[PDB]
């Protein structure tokens, strides 16, 4: 049974490793959501400091990839940054080879395309991550596009990453199949961002406080994250309506 | 080519002329001789034109992932770049470079890269066949800590008389101011700064 | 080394060339056989740079020979002379090329018929019915080109080449110190040891 | 490190079967049906856009591909290794063709070249072999219009019409009763709609099938006009409302 | 570390036989039968297609009958993609020849070359062998017409009437049978097909099912023909050889 | 099962047991500590006193990165020279290059890397050590902590051994009692003290006490040994408490 | 068990087995002792013989002018590690004009083990030394373990038996730290240490091995007669 | 010294009413010396002609390099090359020695068997591609052929009427370069039939 | 030679002559010098023209590559930067010089491309040996806001100036006009000012007029049936 250990074909035409690797991205126990603008592309994730000797503002799972594109993973935290310093490194590499930023769907393809090698390739393992690149594209506008260890990627209207995907998902279609479009209708970034905390807390049924959450927002020409003091301000505003 | 650099009390001002020459045949009379590395830090540049946008190139690339990775880089590490693959490549390269960047830490930087791959920070540096006619003139009229209008002056007087004498210089005045304010971008046409 | 000629007569080739090596100022032997013998019904002579010469000549031997032994068949003239064409061609754009010009006398035993091939340096082939290297076309040619018939004897060509050799000896500045003649047909090869 | 998986990972057993491309196969089993039907003046190729989540985008997802301009591929497996294998596929025919012969290959030779990249995942030290079967259709001046089958082992077969994958067994008995050496392009497209429905579960409408036809030249996808040779690609993907307007008429 | 995964595809079994190559040995016997047959004035090349389908695009396949040169032609029984590889390196090693030598590669040379590819497979690199047998058609002017075979071993040799892949045992028999040295062309051809019928596996002998190939010296004069068969040609020499 | 065999498999629950069992090393090593101070970072370790023959003073575990990092780590002690050969390799380049001294982030990613990378693969093994490091740069004081795994976060506190769950008890109470932060001075002394307390889980043999610091105001933001008066000071605080 | 096939592996409880079977030959190998005082510093080494008939195996090998060491274990080994601390010493005098300070030995040979026993194919060493050298900072004496682990201390034995000559040491460590300026009375102390060792056996002419370095004395090995003055 | 002009030799090539010619000398010589009046420059792989002047060595290598790559071509194409690829397939061969390259002028002659259009085609020895719609020439009386073929040549002449005029183009042009003649060779091309023509000349 | 580029309103044009040359000897009078890099981007080429011919095929190739990889249109600065970091590295000995114009989803765009790797922008340029008299009808004649059909006058009165006055260019003028949001339009011999007048006589010869050694059929079939 070492059909189970590298990544070769089970009997069933399966590759376990990549299955495995898989159940690896939930181990942070940590759920992250992505939803689009008019202008700009926004994605929160949950932020859990479980020492007190820890420094929180190291903590994060957000990485700021180029100047437009932002990427948020689901995974433990050594796979996370090794997917980060490549993918920085391929979004430099592009720029200077091509005279112009990497497109988010563009990185998102490459990044896929380095992971499908892994589920070949027996001597390199999968990496225990999911992958969701943000930004507000110059030709495609705001963009959603997520990769997995079995090298698939696919745009997002919006999406949901984590242990309670589902539920979150669930919630996001509902919406959009009221509104019949895909995006949120809305002008400031900052409604966005209350967009996507109220339908999280919705969703999962759990109130937040300004140290429970991380934001990262795309827009033209920038990428940025928000501070706990951002987010406090962004909390306010939903209680106070 | 006639380029210098100038720091000043709220930051640092590069200034170039426009000209680039084939001989004594004019190959482009309007050229833009201030590159962007980042942001806030430029570039005058000299020598071998294929040379010098090569560098700079691998510069922009080298602290595009430099800031991805560890934030903004400063000026002086953008300095040490350029000297490292001037210096390296001495035998294959004909390239003089001032680079000029503003921080908040630091304020106005100016460094100058010679053909060797020397450095040597100043507070403010001149460079291109052109910068010979000038010695006198710059080293007579530099004072530190000058206002932005005043450095304007300098450098507009400074490249007009390097213009008026330098066969190779000519066309416009390009500059880029470079302050906590942001990015300032100015050009002088012949007939301003002709009659000065 | 000098002087190589070749002809090829109604059946059979003749490869004439040089006896002396000379070393700058003096003449060191007067008995040199500027030959190899690639293949039973095969010879080469040659001519060009010392130490290249021999060295380039018996690798080639070498090859015949071992795809003689390989395939237990002698290859055609034809065959062995692109062989030695394609060596040639390769060596020029090298780092440091084989200065050695080639004669190839040959008898096709499945053709019955002589075969003479002439190669320089850079890989140029001809076949001729006589051919040379060097200066020695410059003398020769216009003997050959009168007198050569294809239906010559072996004698007949022996006594044409006298008459080249005899053109040679006194117009030639160099004293060659005469030829070693080699004589290529049906039967194989045999050395004429009185010339 | 280094790669010190230099040995094969695909072997004989004892009753002479390559467990690993047995076993690429029944991926290839278990993924979407695609299908290929060719006309006398054209080649359709289909399949179903099995969208993972209705809040992704499928139209990001192309399971169709053009590979030159009048040649097109569709596959059935898993896509991650179709992606891939579309990437060296494009490059491959400038590498080893338009950059020789300054034209696109023709279609068999292209074909050819997918089929050794797919055998040599079958030998070569350190990998598995690819979990997809190939359906390329094309066009060349010299052999017409053609299509074919490209298997994880690296085999291929030109076929009249076939498919691959869910319900190819069903489909390929389906096709067999309609294909006919007179078919115009028009009604292979119907008949690649009627064999697709029967192995869709869901939806079936423009926006949930992907179909890809190789035709007449489109001198309006050119880009630029001038040259009177230069005629357009032969290779077209249809609009989810063209596949619309012929599922009334079905 | 890497180890554990080894198959270790180039050792010997404790009876001195190379594991690999007997099982690929194994897979060629399932393949369909390829037969050459050698006469006086030319050569035969006939094989059977595997179970086929009525959608299969005949004229345009091939899957047995490949040309090497215009000299020589070979029949594959075994992993067709794992023989074109083979094909493609044979291919270049004839041109190769030509080119050096300005004469055509004998057949001989050729089948050694191919074979001891083959044969590095099965003693280093510790990859798996190639899953194939070739029979070798070829003409040259020092032995003229000759039928060779190879297989993953990369052992060959040489023959006047030869089988590859499905039943050879029965195939073998019938040709040892019915062959004699003083026979010609288009006896052959009626051998080989007589002898494909008897040792199918499908219920009945059709040009569909079958790839055809003659090497004749029937090319005007002095020279030799390569004939790959037509669908419809197969289908003329069935009805002639009273099959169909 | 055969999961845990080799490194970089993933097993069905989605882990590599191989790094896992790197962890056990770590746990199995003496007890190293870090604390962030107002302006700087301290750093001490345990040091068992196997035999008498041990000369005092002279076998040194906490290592210097360039003038300005300090590390210690506990578990293989070989494979965390290893670490910080490498590190001081990223350092040398990163100053080449750059020409400022790498910032304490930027190392940490340098070393977590590297780690990383040790899983990747069955032909390596992980590393058999936790690494407590950190310093002063542009931007202040940092203290991380770097695990088998790869794995690393900015720290308040930091510890790892045998003894780190009396250590993490001992950090946690500074961090309460001072959210306004303490001196380099009171972390040497507490530094001191909670290695003294931690010796709780070795106490068959006695042990030496190794510190050292950075900081801005006591060391010039240069790393340098806790030494004679100051060394002596700080024991004398720890064991004053332990009584 | 399922954890020894290689270097490669961790047990389930964080151990490496193979560095552990390569600890074990040196537990199988000859005693040898190193003690130092504040002058010098003193190897001591019981060779072994095949047999009557054979040569005592050589334990004792020079590094440099100011260093050496000696063996226990797999005597091939030591030569490639003495080699490459020959090398080192030499580097150092070569380029810096410097003697390589004992202390920076003992990092270069942990580091060089320890590559052995993080990557697959190779095998760690199966041999321990004990260096001795006399450099900058007076008198040193280290332990090298293949596992990687060097220390340095004041006296130490390996090998079989090595415990009897290490408990000897740990009582006189107050005498023998003191002997300054008197070489014979410190391999006295050694010679002393190591007969805590021997069973059956006892040291004779040919089985004695010395070296000693210090202030004004070069690294130097004792064998034959002249050891006949220790026995 | 000069690598183009050592052995001497020129070729030209003309298009007509459905058909073209292609046309040689048959000199080669050592400088001053003629050695060969046998040295033919035009091969032919199936229908498409390729006629090389400059460096012999280089033009029998070419030769064979262009057999051996067009017998591939067949073996896996199933079909002779055309003359517009294989025009292609000369330029790209040329150019992969960029800065090494074979000291040729090559020249390609040919009727598109699918078409039945005329073609003809010129490179330097780098592989920069001329297809003249009239005519290409090249070799050491380039100057002088280029003199006769602008004159002498109409389009549209009938191939009995071609054969004429490229005969009279390259025999005077051949007898203004002392490196040129001792024989020369006439293709005349046509869709399904070509026809080979020796011309007496001039010996000297 | 003599290539232009004009940026106009909602574009940009270049243009070139058709005359190729070997020293003093014209080898082609009618050369097409106007490459297509992708649809809508073209370059003109001076220098060694294997080179020029070359580079652009290379970079087209992955150009071609890049779009299919990235799903978009290809951009003109990718084109620019391939190119002159493909030409740096051979430092030189690649003696393409170009013009390279071409409209993309970012707007229309204008560079200019040495031999050594370096690159300009520019409203008008001009490139080749005539590039001088080119030079002097751009600056004489360009403004700001030209119109298409100024443009295109603009640019082949340039190439004009040229053919007239520089030796190395001559014959007919080609153009291509890349306009924002239309394709591309390559106009072939846009202007044809260089026919040859009809010469004086007739040379057509008599049939039989050469003297013929041998007459002989040459197979060009394959080796044929039965
Ligand atoms: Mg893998
Ligand atoms: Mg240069
Ligand atoms: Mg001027
Ligand atoms: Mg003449
Ligand atoms: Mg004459």
């Amino acid at each position: 049974g070492y059909d189970r250990h590298i990544t070769i074909f089970s009997p069933e035409g399966r590759l376990y490793q990549v299955e495995y690797a898989f159940k690896a991205t939930n181990q942070t126990n940590i759920n992250s959501l992505a939803v689009r603008g008019k202008d700009c592309t926004v994605v929160i994730s949950q932020k859990k400091v479980p020492d007190k000797l820890l420094d929180p503002t190291t903590v994060s799972y957000i990485f700021c990839i180029s100047r437009t594109i932002g990427m948020v993973v689901n995974g433990p935290i050594p796979d996370a940054r090794n997917a980060a310093l490549r993918a920085k490194a391929e979004a430099a590499e592009f720029r200077y080879k091509y005279g112009y930023d990497m497109p988010c769907d563009v990185l998102a393809k490459r990044m896929a395309n380095l992971s499908q090698i892994y589920t070949q390739r027996a001597y390199m393992r999968p990496l225990g991550v999911i992958l969701t690149f943000v930004s507000v594209d110059e030709e495609l506008g705001p963009s959603i596009y997520k990769t997995d260890p079995a090298g698939y990627y696919v745009g997002y209207k919006a999406t949901a990453t984590g242990p309670k995907q589902q539920e979150i998902t669930t919630n996001l279609e509902n919406h959009f199949k009221k509104s019949k479009i895909d995006h949120i209708n809305e002008e400031s970034w900052e409604k966005v961002v209350e967009f996507a905390i109220t339908h999280m807390i919705d969703a999962l049924g759990t109130e937040f406080s300004k140290n429970d959450l991380e934001v990262g927002v795309a827009t033209k020409d920038k990428f940025f994250t928000l501070s706990a003091e951002n987010i406090e301000e962004r909390l306010v505003a939903i209680a106070e309506q | 080519t006639s380029i210098m650099a100038v720091t000043f009390k709220d930051g640092v001002i590069l200034g170039a002329d426009s000209r680039t020459t084939t001989g004594a045949y004019i190959a482009n009379r309007v050229t833009d001789k201030l590159t962007r590395v980042h942001d806030k830090i430029w570039c005058c540049r000299s020598g071998s034109a294929a040379d010098t946008q090569a560098i700079a190139d691998i510069v922009q690339y080298h602290l595009e992932l430099y800031t991805s990775q560890y934030g903004t880089p400063s000026t002086e590490t953008a300095a040490s770049v350029f000297k490292e693959l001037c210096y390296e490549n001495k035998d294959n390269l004909t390239a003089g470079i001032i680079v000029a960047g503003y921080d908040d830490k630091n304020k106005g930087e100016v460094y100058t890269i010679p053909l060797g791959g020397s450095v040597h920070k100043l507070p403010y540096a001149i460079a291109g066949s052109g910068s010979t006619f000038i010695y006198g003139y710059c080293d007579k009229n530099f004072r530190e800590n000058m206002s932005k209008e005043e450095t304007v002056d300098f450098i507009k007087h400074s490249l007009s008389q390097a213009i008026k004498w330098d066969g190779s210089s000519g066309g416009v005045i390009r500059m880029v101011v470079l302050t906590a304010a942001g990015v300032e971008r100015l050009i002088f046409y012949p007939d301003e700064y002709e009659q000065l | 080394m000098d002087i190589i000629l070749g002809i090829r007569v109604q059946d059979s080739v003749i490869l004439a060339s040089s006896k002396a090596v000379t070393r700058g100022i003096s003449v060191l032997k007067d008995s040199d056989d500027k030959t190899r013998q690639l293949s039973p019904h095969t010879l080469m002579s040659f001519a060009g740079e010392a130490g290249d010469t021999v060295q380039f000549a018996e690798y080639i031997q070498a090859n015949i020979q071992l795809y003689s032994i390989r395939e237990d068949y002698e290859l055609s003239p034809q065959a062995v002379s692109s062989f030695v064409r394609q060596e040639l061609a390769k060596s020029i754009r090298s780092r440091r090329p084989y200065q050695v010009n080639v004669l190839i006398g040959g008898y096709d035993k499945k053709k019955n018929k002589p075969e003479l091939y002439q190669i320089d340096y850079l890989g140029t082939k001809v076949e001729l019915p006589y051919g040379a290297h060097g200066y020695s076309g410059f003398y020769t040619f216009s003997l050959l080109d009168h007198h050569y018939r294809p239906d010559m004897t072996t004698e007949e060509g022996l006594d044409l080449l006298k008459l080249c050799v005899q053109e040679l000896e006194k117009r030639m500045p160099m004293d060659f110190k005469g030829v070693i003649v080699k004589i290529v047909d049906k039967d194989g090869i045999r050395q004429v040891d009185d010339f | 490190m280094t790669d010190r998986y230099s040995f094969s990972l695909t072997t004989f057993s004892p009753s002479g079967k390559l467990g690993q491309i047995d076993y690429a196969l029944t991926a290839v089993k278990q993924g979407v049906t695609s299908l290929g039907i060719k006309a006398t003046n054209g080649v359709v190729i289909a399949t179903e856009k099995k969208s993972s989540s209705p809040l992704a985008m499928s139209e990001t997802l192309s399971k169709v591909s053009l590979l030159t301009p009048d040649i097109g591929a569709v596959y059935s497996g898993m896509g991650p290794d179709y992606r891939v294998l579309v990437d060296k596929s494009r490059k491959v025919a400038h590498t080893s063709y338009k950059r020789i012969y300054g034209e696109y290959p023709p279609t068999k030779l292209l074909v050819s070249e997918v089929a050794k990249i797919m055998q040599e995942a079958t030998q070569s030290g350190g990998v598995r072999p690819f979990g997809v079967s190939l359906l390329i259709a094309g066009h060349d001046e010299f052999n017409g219009f053609s299509l074919y089958q490209v298997d994880p082992s690296g085999s291929y077969f030109p076929w009249k019409a076939t498919a691959i994958g869910k319900g190819s067994v069903a489909a390929k008995t389906f096709l067999e009763k309609r294909w006919n050496d007179e078919l115009e392009l028009e009604d292979a497209i119907h008949i690649a709609l009627l064999t697709l429905k029967e192995s869709v579960e869901g939806e079936f409408n423009g926006d949930t099938i992907e179909l890809a036809i190789i035709g007449d030249e489109n001198p309006d996808l050119l880009g630029y006009t001038g040259i009177p040779t230069d005629k357009g690609p032969r290779f077209r993907k249809l609009t989810s409302q063209e596949i619309n307007d012929r599922l009334e008429a079905l | 570390g890497s180890r554990r995964y080894d198959s270790r595809t180039t050792i010997f079994s404790p009876e001195g036989r190379l594991y690999q190559v007997e099982y690929a040995l194994e897979s060629i016997s399932h393949a369909g039968t390829a037969i050459g047959i050698m006469a006086s004035d030319g050569i035969v090349l006939a094989a059977e297609r595997k179970v086929t389908s009525t959608l299969l695009e005949q004229d345009t396949s091939t899957e047995k009958l490949y040309k090497l040169n215009d000299k020589i032609a070979v029949a594959v029984a075994g992993l067709t993609a794992d023989a074109e590889i083979l094909i493609n390196t044979a291919r270049i090693h004839a041109q190769n020849y030509l080119k050096t030598y300005n004469e055509d590669i004998p057949v001989e040379i050729l089948v050694r070359r191919l074979s001891d590819i083959k044969q590095g497979y099965t003693q280093h690199g510790g990859l798996r062998p190639f899953g194939v047998s070739f029979i070798y058609a070829g003409y040259d002017d020092r032995y003229g017409y000759q039928l060779y075979t190879s297989n993953p071993s990369g052992n060959y040799t040489g023959w006047k009437a030869i089988s590859v892949g499905a039943n050879t045992s029965a195939a073998q028999t019938l040709l040892q049978m019915d062959y004699k040295d003083d026979m010609k062309v288009d006896d052959a051809i009626e051998l080989a097909l007589k002898t494909l019928s008897k040792t199918t596996d499908s219920s009945a002998l059709t040009y569909d099912r079958l790839e055809f190939a003659t090497i004749r010296k029937g090319a005007n004069d002095g020279e030799v023909y390569q004939k790959i068969f037509k669908p419809q040609e197969i289908k003329d020499i069935l009805v002639k050889t009273g099959i169909t | 099962t055969g999961y845990d065999l080799s490194n970089s498999v993933f097993s069905p629950d989605g882990r590599n047991f191989q790094v896992e069992y790197a962890v056990k090393a770590v746990e199995n090593g003496t007890t190293s500590i870090g604390i962030k101070c107002n302006d700087g970072v301290v750093f001490a370790v345990e040091k068992l006193i196997t035999s008498k023959l041990l000369v005092p003073q002279k076998n040194v575990k906490i290592q210097v990165v360039d003038r300005h990092i300090g590390c210690v780590y506990s578990g293989l002690i070989p494979d965390g020279r290893h670490l910080v050969n490498r590190g001081r390799e990223e350092a040398a380049s990163f100053k080449k290059l750059y020409k400022t001294p790498i910032p304490i982030p930027a190392f940490a990613d340098r070393l977590g890397q590297y780690v990383q990378a040790h899983t990747l693969y069955n032909s390596v093994r992980p590393f058999g050590v936790s690494t407590i490091f950190g310093g002063v740069d542009k931007n202040g004081a940092h203290l991380y902590m770097l695990e088998p795994s790869g794995s690393y976060w900015g720290y308040k506190g930091a510890a790892t051994g045998k003894g780190r769950q009396s250590a993490k008890a001992e950090l946690e109470k500074l961090v309460d009692h001072h959210p306004e932060g303490l001196s380099a001075r009171e972390a040497v002394k507490q530094a001191a003290k909670i290695i003294y307390l931690a010796h709780e889980d070795n106490k068959e043999k006695d042990f030496e006490l190794e510190i050292s610091w950075c900081s801005l105001s006591e060391t010039n933001g240069l790393h340098k040994f806790v030494k004679g008066d100051l060394l002596q000071e700080a024991i004398d605080f720890a064991q004053k408490e332990i009584n | 068990n399922n954890y020894d096939g290689d270097t490669v592996t961790f047990s389930p409880t964080g151990r490496l087995f193979q560095v552990e079977y390569a600890l074990e030959a040196i537990k199988q190998g000859s005693v040898t002792v190193g003690l130092r005082s504040n002058t010098h510093a003193v190897l001591v080494a019981l060779k072994r013989n095949a047999d009557e008939l054979s040569s005592y195996q050589k334990k004792i090998i020079k590094c440099d002018e100011h260093m050496g060491l000696s063996l226990a274990g797999l005597a091939p080994d030591a030569r490639v590690l003495s080699n490459y601390l020959r090398q080192q010493c030499n580097y150092s005098s070569l380029v810096f004009n410097r003697k390589l300070a004992v202390e920076r030995a003992g990092h270069l040979l942990c580091d060089k083990a320890q590559k052995n026993t993080q990557s697959y194919g190779g095998r760690p060493y199966g041999v321990g030394l004990l260096i001795i050298g006399y450099d900058k900072s007076g008198a040193h004496l280290l332990e090298f373990q293949p596992s990687g682990n060097v220390t340095e201390l004041y006296g130490t034995a390996i090998g079989a038996r090595s415990q009897g000559a290490k408990t000897y040491l740990e009582r006189t460590l107050d005498t023998f730290i003191k002997i300054d300026g008197n070489p014979d009375e410190l391999i006295k102390a050694g010679v002393e240490a190591i007969s805590q060792s021997l069973r059956d056996e006892s040291l004779t002419v040919d089985n004695l091995s010395i070296a000693i370095v210090g202030k004004d004395t070069p690294f130097t090995i004792y064998d034959g007669e002249a050891v006949a003055k220790y026995i | 010294s000069d690598p183009s002009s050592i052995n001497g030799g020129i070729v030209v090539a003309m298009t007509g009413k459905d058909c073209v010619a292609i046309a040689c000398d048959l000199r080669l010589g050592s400088q001053s010396l003629g050695v060969s009046n046998k040295f033919e420059k035009i091969f032919h792989y199936g229908h498409v002609f390729l006629g090389i002047t400059g460096l012999a060595t280089d033009v029998t290598t070419l030769n064979e390099m262009f057999r051996y790559k067009t017998n591939l071509y067949k073996l896996k194409e199933e079909r002779a090359i055309e003359p517009e690829t294989f025009t292609q397939l000369v330029s790209s061969s040329l150019y992969e020695r960029r800065f090494g390259p074979y000291f040729v002028g090559p020249v390609v002659a040919g009727i598109n068997s699918k078409s039945g259009k005329p073609f003809i085609a010129g490179f330097d020895l780098i592989g920069c591609i001329d297809e003249a719609k009239d005519f290409i020439v090249s070799g050491t009386a380039s100057d002088q052929l280029f003199g006769m073929c602008e004159s002498l040549y109409e389009p549209n002449l009938e191939p009995e009427d071609l054969f004429e005029t490229i005969s009279q183009a390259l025999l005077n042009a051949a007898d203004r370069d002392a490196l040129s003649g001792w024989g020369a060779v006439v293709y005349i091309i046509k869709k399904d039939e070509v026809v080979k023509r020796y011309l007496k000349m001039r010996q000297d | 030679t003599t290539i232009v580029g004009v940026k106009f309103n909602n574009g940009v044009v270049i243009a070139a002559d058709t005359r190729s040359t070997q020293g003093p000897i014209v080898a082609d009078k009618n050369c097409a010098k106007l490459h297509r890099i992708s649809p809508k981007i073209w370059c003109a080429g001076a220098g060694t023209a294997a080179d020029t011919e070359a580079v652009t095929q290379l970079i087209g190739s992955n150009i071609e590559l890049h779009s299919l990889y990235t799903s978009r249109e290809p951009r003109v600065v990718s084109a620019l930067q391939m190119l002159k970091q493909h030409l740096f590295k051979y430092q030189g000995h690649i003696g393409a010089y170009l013009i390279v114009a071409g409209v993309d989803p970012t707007g229309s765009h204008l560079f200019s491309i040495h031999a050594h790797g370096s690159t300009d922008v520019g409203y008008y340029l001009s490139l080749g040996s005539g590039s001088l008299a080119a030079m002097a009808v751009l600056e004489s004649h360009w403004k700001q806001d030209l119109t298409k059909e100024e443009a295109i006058k603009l640019a082949s009165d340039a190439i004009q100036a040229g053919i007239w006055n520089d030796l190395g260019s001559g014959s007919n003028v080609d153009v291509c006009v890349m306009e924002i949001g239309k394709d591309a339009e390559y106009l072939r011999n846009y202007l044809t000012p260089n026919v040859r007048e009809e010469k004086q006589k007739s040379y057509k010869f008599p049939r039989g007029t050469t003297a013929v050694l041998k007459e002989s059929i040459v197979n060009i079939c394959d080796i044929q049936e039965e």
